[PDB]
């Protein structure tokens, strides 16, 4: 069956089945979407920031 | 680090580039140190006999 290897340009590459492909793209695109890195702010009225 | 207050005299203004956030407590001690300031008539009066 696949193997899996890695490149510093983070290739995912395999081989495997058919079937394997539903499960795996699957299992990426849901562990992937997992909330990864987002910005936000918030404002303050009156007191001390760096503090 | 610190508060640096620079004063004019050419104005009569002061400035404040210190902390931006607890200048709070210098608005208020300004505010209860600049006050109208009432003022005081003496006389005294002397008198004697020889």
């Amino acid at each position: 069956g696949s193997v899996v290897h890695y490149e510093p340009s983070n290739v995912l590459l395999m081989t495997g089945r058919a079937a394997v492909i539903k499960r795996l793209l699957t299992i990426v695109e849901r562990v992937d979407n997992a909330g990864d890195r987002s910005v936000v702010t918030v404002p303050l009225s009156w007191a001390s920031a760096a503090e | 680090k610190n508060i640096i207050i620079k004063a004019h005299g050419q104005t009569n203004a002061l400035i404040v580039t210190a902390a931006p956030d607890v200048m709070n407590d210098l608005e208020r001690v300004i505010a209860q140190l600049d006050i109208r300031r009432p003022q005081v008539l003496v006389e005294a009066i002397i008198a004697e006999v020889q």
